[PDB]
C-alpha cells in the first residue's frame, strides 16, 4: 500500500502436498493497485464456512 | 406550520426568468489522475 495505492500483486497455480506450503520456484505479477490512498495498520481475513 | 417545499409550475409560455433550466456542476478532484480528457493522440509511423 504505497503512493496513495494499494497494491496486489497476484498468481494462480496449484500444490499437491498434504500440509504445508511448497518450495519451487514461481513469480508474482500484478493484480491491481487501487486508488485507495488510506492509512492502514492491521487486517483480518475473509473465509467461508 | 407551512410546508418547506414549493413547486415551479412550468408552463410553455414561461418568461426567460421563469422559464426552466437544467444545470450541470463539474467538480473536479484530484489527490493517480483517473479521468483524462481526449487522449489529441496522433497517428503512428513507423
Amino acid at each position: 500500500n504505497i503512493d496513495g495505492y494499494f497494491k496486489i500483486y497476484s498468481k494462480h497455480t496449484p500444490i499437491n502436498l498434504v500440509r504445508d506450503l511448497p518450495q519451487g520456484f514461481s513469480a508474482l505479477e500484478p493484480l491491481v493497485d487501487l486508488p485507495i490512498g488510506i492509512n492502514i495498520t492491521r487486517f483480518q481475513t475473509l473465509l467461508a464456512l | 406550520c407551512y410546508f418547506p417545499l414549493q413547486s415551479y409550475g412550468f408552463q410553455p409560455t414561461n418568461g426567460v426568468g421563469y422559464q426552466p433550466y437544467r444545470v450541470v456542476v463539474l467538480s473536479f478532484e484530484l489527490l493517480p489522475a483517473t479521468v483524462c480528457g481526449p487522449k489529441k493522440s496522433t497517428n503512428l509511423v513507423k
